[PDB]
RNA sequence: UCGUUGCGGGUCCGCUUACCCGCCGCAAGGCGGGGACAGCGGCAGGCGGGCUGUUCGGCUGGGGCGGCACA
RNA sequence: GGCAGGCUUAGAACCCGGGAUCCCCGAAUGGGGCUUCCUGCCGGGGCCGAAUAGGCCCCGGCGCCCCGUAAGGGGCGGGAACGCGGGGAAAGGAAACAUCUUAGUACCCGCAGGAAGGGAAGCCAACAGGGACCCCCUGAGUAGGGGCGACCGAAAGGGGGAUAGCCCAAACCAAAUCCUCGCGGGACAACCGUGGGGAGAUGUGGGGCUUGGGCCCGGGCAACCGCCGGCGGGCGGUAGCCGAAGUGGGCUGGAAUGCCCCGCCGUAGAGGGUGAUAGCCCCGUAGGCGAAACCGCCCGUGGCGGAGUCCCGGGGUCCCGGAGUACCUCGGCUUAGUUUUGCCGGGGGAACGCGCCGGCCACUGGCCGGCAAGGCUAAGCACGUCCCGAGUCCGAUAGCGCACUAGUA
């Protein structure tokens, strides 16, 4: 939530004048600064007409049985090439989609050999296309501390939470991993958009038959 | 898993006979008699005791005889007892002035019906609600706007 | 101590609000490859009497001795990078010490040895 | 006044102290940034409520 | 022992605009009663003690009269006793409490082995 | 008590016209306490104490030594001149 | 009118100790007068622009007076 | 960001902990105070002086109301908001306006805490059963109040957060009691021994707390209840320390972090700085380590006191069980409380366990539920001067009045 200062520029002591003095009748500094303008929101240094306020509902609700047919639906973009490739994925290289590597893959502790796994499985160049992306965005979030902008590049889903496969894969640009029962619609489908470049382990799989239905 | 007692709602007039169970505040005496405890052993086993209860329910009596020898077996371990374990009073200062003596509390109303119907009480409710906008608060007149439209959409 | 904080305000509030001790840290630059293997330590805070090299900057690939450290400006003065003013003095460039390479370490000082016993464990 | 309780007399001395402006190695040191001083004034026109 | 003029307290006449339900003065009183109100001289007379409690003692024409007990939190009698320790402040360190409880719920659980773990599996 | 000699024209014409000392003492020294200060660290014997307080609020003692003792020779050994 | 309001004698008389008024006294208490009245509190009726809040309609060959062309 | 002169390797600056100094006014407290300054008495000290006189100066004590035998001790003032008790509007709304609402609000007076208040059934229910309290979701804008208009508005019940139960008085015993000080002992304590003083029969103390108790008899230790916070151990807070990998070739350029080519780390690609845009230059980050001193929390262990006060069974039918209270009436404020909410004031005014109170008008009978008028109580809930983090917030006429020698001139 977000806002202005409940008093901002309403708590000068000001009052309007009235007719008859040659002057308009909005309220004015009752002090040694008389004449100034105050109060009123087309006054400098007046009240904001209509701000932000803390108590607006941002959180547009969703139902769960409409979101999970969304995160199925979303599930089953990740299979269709034309999908991928249409989000902006690099698909070329990789065998075959849906992508499943095997269980053993989730013994992998270190972001070196997860590298080579997503290089033979031809996953490497999307991750190049993310690491090459990231550009310094345009306007004030630079203040604000969203000066980065990254592309994302692929969704690594494995059986369980606490995988050493977790910690190997976290930092590659644009890499995201979850368990298989923490997908949700943020990393299956960026911007809003189906198709996200997905490498599931087979054990991830298998757990997927009795989640999201 | 130390067992928790299972009580019945009590069955109103409205409800047409229709019942259903809860869970109780503590096992009553009775249900700790059956199983050879008083109050206070059972409370020193870490139980929930509910002395002003006068029903004894037998699906409570079970629960607690096979935890119990669990427990006297080593194979559960009893949580900490249910008895203060601090004591915490703090010095009073002003209470004539703040209305905490027996002729304030009197006025106050706390002597003759409970907190929650005293006037004072109702103040302090009402003004939270309009603070926070909470509820029925959050529209002023809202029982006349929806008895005005209700008459006009059903007509 | 630094802040903690993603905020690029709070980062910069550290920074330019950071005591005395703490700005020392900012004077560390990388040690020469001869010197991280007589050493066993990869940085150490740049010191009056250390020789450095330059790496950027128009002096970069200019060896001298250090002369003076700023601590409140975090900058260095290093021989040879130099101009003169337009009465004819010589002035030194304040260069910072994330530019240069230590390629001697002047270890007079014996609180000095402390601080390179505990990087090299 | 020419009959002055001193409590008045100190602090009329401290408005007397204060009424300068910065020292000109001051504007030197702060590249003109400090030229000014608050408690600058003139006895005919900020009058003291001493 | 507190004196105090009986009646309806001081409600005053307003002296300016009101609607006619805020302007009547006869009968109106104080949501105090006269002992509370006793009781609250009787603490200002004796700065730092705190007020126990206070009972009617007589009535005449014009007064009432209370008695107002209160007590000293600063006196070593006080400090201890049962009822007054409510008043002035009591601590028990949990680690006396708890290290008492636990220990008893030890010996419990070995008595009951002995006296109640057959009845129960009986 | 003392904080500093007074060594402007007025006060070194009063020196060897008149065999005072200038001195700047905190505000709240008395006349009393002047002279056995004075007396104490330099040796000197008073006449009198005259005192006033400044516009800057600092208090000015005049001290006339006795006529046994030089206020110019004083200023001169403690080398404040 | 209820309470303050008590004590003797046959609604009446008396009494003083309540209470009230004044004098003296630092206070303690004394003196004099009144006296279960008065005064004071609650309740009730009357007088009550002393004070508080308000209302002083509409149409209308402008408003007002009239009229009611206001049902 | 100046000119000088110094300090610092005999370890400074700086940060953290602990100390020292700490003018006048200020609760301000010897007394004043129309000037944040003046002034008194007593005791001690110094000076001027021939003086021991007299005068001047310095230091300390000297507030009001209280507790306590005294020694001694307490209250006072402040704090951004939050909490408790009391006093208490109008504007506006009702398309006028008075009942009403606004609102027990604004504001005023008093009083607390890190939270406050509440809290342990004279309860709720309906013959089926719940089981202290507060706070959150619901019941519900329902019942109900109301120029039955505007509008106002519960409770029980259900789901949760959290969980905890006790004491004073009295019955019975009758000084077995508490406090203070000296001396000896006792982890610097509690306490023990002894002596003096104070409190105490108008009752200290024991006992007792709905699973009522007192009283009588028997049996049993897993008795029960309380006081001290020493010693050992652990963890946490208040500074910090360690932490991977390019400063590689060429180009542009004042200067590269940019472009082309080649490498590397990653549990670290959060973010910042650096002569333009940096994972690998630096700070940091993932992750790990750390305290002479001060503070907090937990655990183990130790010291001691009581009148058996604890558990179980039997007997009882005797004793105790809270007053201007319950209740009636009149006026008034308030409440959804309505012939029925709470309270205040005036007048009247009980009973006692074989009794008393409640079950939506009163009374009667039945049934059901309880024991007012004494006290305490952790946790779970409010707030933001302050500290930390975050951000579809603003970007110097915006955003706090103040990005700055702003609550300043
Ligand atoms: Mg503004
Ligand atoms: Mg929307
Ligand atoms: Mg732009
Ligand atoms: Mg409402
Ligand atoms: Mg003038
Ligand atoms: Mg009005
Ligand atoms: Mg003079
Ligand atoms: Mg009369
Ligand atoms: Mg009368
Ligand atoms: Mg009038
Ligand atoms: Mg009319
Ligand atoms: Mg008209
Ligand atoms: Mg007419
Ligand atoms: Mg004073
Ligand atoms: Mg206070
Ligand atoms: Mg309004
Ligand atoms: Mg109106
Ligand atoms: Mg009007
Ligand atoms: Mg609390
Ligand atoms: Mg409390
Ligand atoms: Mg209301
Ligand atoms: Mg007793
Ligand atoms: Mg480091
Ligand atoms: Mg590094
Ligand atoms: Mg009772
Ligand atoms: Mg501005
Ligand atoms: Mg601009």
């Amino acid at each position: 939530p977000k806002g202005v200062y409940e008093g901002a520029g309403k708590e000068h002591s000001c009052e309007s004048f009235g007719v008859g003095l040659g002057i308009a009748r909005i309220p004015r500094y009752k002090g040694h600064l008389w004449p100034r303008g105050c109060f009123a929101p087309n006054t400098r240094g007046g009240r904001r007409a209509h701000p932000p306020r803390p108590e607006k509902k941002l959180h547009e609700e969703i139902n769960w049985k409409e979101k999970n047919l969304a995160i199925r639906s979303a599930i089953a973009a990740t299979a269709y090439k034309s999908w991928v490739a249409a989000r902006g994925h690099m698909v070329e290289k990789v065998p075959s989609l849906p992508l499943v590597v095997s269980g053993d893959a989730e013994k992998i502790a270190k972001a070196k050999e997860a590298k080579k796994l997503f290089e033979v499985l031809g996953l490497w160049p999307d991750v190049e296309r993310a690491a090459e992306g990231v550009k310094i965005r345009a306007g004030k979030g630079k203040m604000r501390g969203r000066r980065y902008k990254e592309p994302k590049s692929v969704l690594v889903v494995v059986s369980e939470l606490d995988v050493p496969l977790i910690g190997a894969v976290r930092n590659f640009p644009g890499v995201d991993v979850v368990p298989v029962s923490h997908l949700n619609m943020l990393v299956l489908a960026p911007g809003g958009v189906p198709g996200r470049l997905t490498l599931w382990t087979a054990t991830a799989v298998e757990r997927l038959k009795g989640l999201f239905l | 898993m130390i067992p928790k007692p299972v009580v019945q709602v009590p069955r109103s007039i409205k409800s047409g006979g229709v019942t259903k169970w809860k869970e109780g505040r503590g096992f009553s005496l009775g249900e700790l008699k059956e199983v050879g405890l008083n109050a206070e052993q059972a409370r020193l086993l870490g139980l929930p005791v509910d002395t002003r209860r006068d029903s004894v329910w037998p699906q409570n009596v079970e629960a607690l005889r096979k935890w119990l020898i669990e427990v006297l077996e080593g194979k559960a371990t009893p949580p900490e007892p249910t008895l203060p374990k601090v004591v915490k009073v703090k010095r009073k200062r002003g209470r004539a002035f703040r209305g905490l003596t027996s002729a304030g509390r009197r006025s106050r109303g706390l002597i003759s019906t409970r907190f929650r119907e005293t006037h004072n009480y109702k103040f302090k409710k009402k003004a939270k609600e309009r603070r926070l906008k909470k509820r029925h608060e959050a529209t002023k007149g809202l029982g006349n706007v929806l008895r005005i439209s209700r008459i006009i959409n059903e007509s | 101590p630094f802040t903690a904080s993603a905020q690029p305000r709070k980062q910069r509030l550290s920074l330019y609000a950071a005591p005395l001790h703490l700005r020392r840290k900012l004077l560390n630059a990388k040690l020469s490859p001869e010197l991280q293997k007589k050493l066993g330590v990869k940085r150490l805070p740049v010191r009056r009497g250390d020789t450095v090299l330059i790496m950027r900057g128009d002096f970069k690939g200019v060896t001298g001795k250090v002369v003076k450290v700023d601590l409140k400006r975090v900058r260095i003065f290093v021989e040879g990078a130099t101009r003169t003013n337009s009465r004819g003095q010589t002035v030194y460039y304040p260069i910072h010490p994330s530019k240069v390479m230590i390629v001697d370490v002047d270890l007079s000082d014996k609180a000095r040895q402390k601080l390179i016993e505990r990087r090299k464990r | 006044a020419r009959n002055k309780p001193l409590g008045k007399k100190l602090r009329l001395a401290a408005a007397l102290n204060s009424n300068r402006n910065p020292p000109l190695w001051v504007i030197a040191k702060t590249k003109r940034r400090v030229t000014r001083s608050p408690a600058r004034r003139h006895w005919r026109r900020q009058k003291l409520k001493a | 022992r507190v004196r105090l003029i009986r009646g309806p307290f001081n409600r005053r006449r307003p002296d300016s605009g009101r609607r006619p339900k805020r302007m009547g003065v006869y009968g109106i009183t104080a949501w105090k009663s006269w002992r509370q109100v006793a009781e609250e001289r009787a603490a200002r007379k004796f700065p730092g003690l705190e007020v126990l409690n206070s009972y009617w003692v007589a009535d005449d024409g014009i007064y009432r009269y209370f008695e107002v007990i209160l007590i000293d939190c600063n006196q070593p009698t006080i400090q201890r006793d049962p009822l007054y320790s409510g008043i002035c402040g009591r601590e028990v360190p949990r680690r006396r409490l708890a290290r008492r409880l636990r220990e008893r719920q030890r010996k419990l659980i070995e008595h009951l082995k002995k006296t109640l773990l057959p009845k129960l599996k009986g | 008590m003392i904080k500093r000699f007074v060594i402007t024209e007025k006060a070194l014409r009063l020196a060897e016209r008149e065999n005072k000392i200038t001195i700047i003492v905190e505000r709240t020294a008395t006349k009393k306490q002047i002279a056995d200060e004075v007396q104490r660290l330099y040796n000197v014997k008073v006449e009198k104490v005259n005192t006033l307080i400044t516009p800057r609020g600092e208090k000015k003692a005049y001290v006339k030594l006795a006529e046994g003792y030089s206020a110019m020779d004083l200023l001169t050994k403690l080398g404040v001149l």
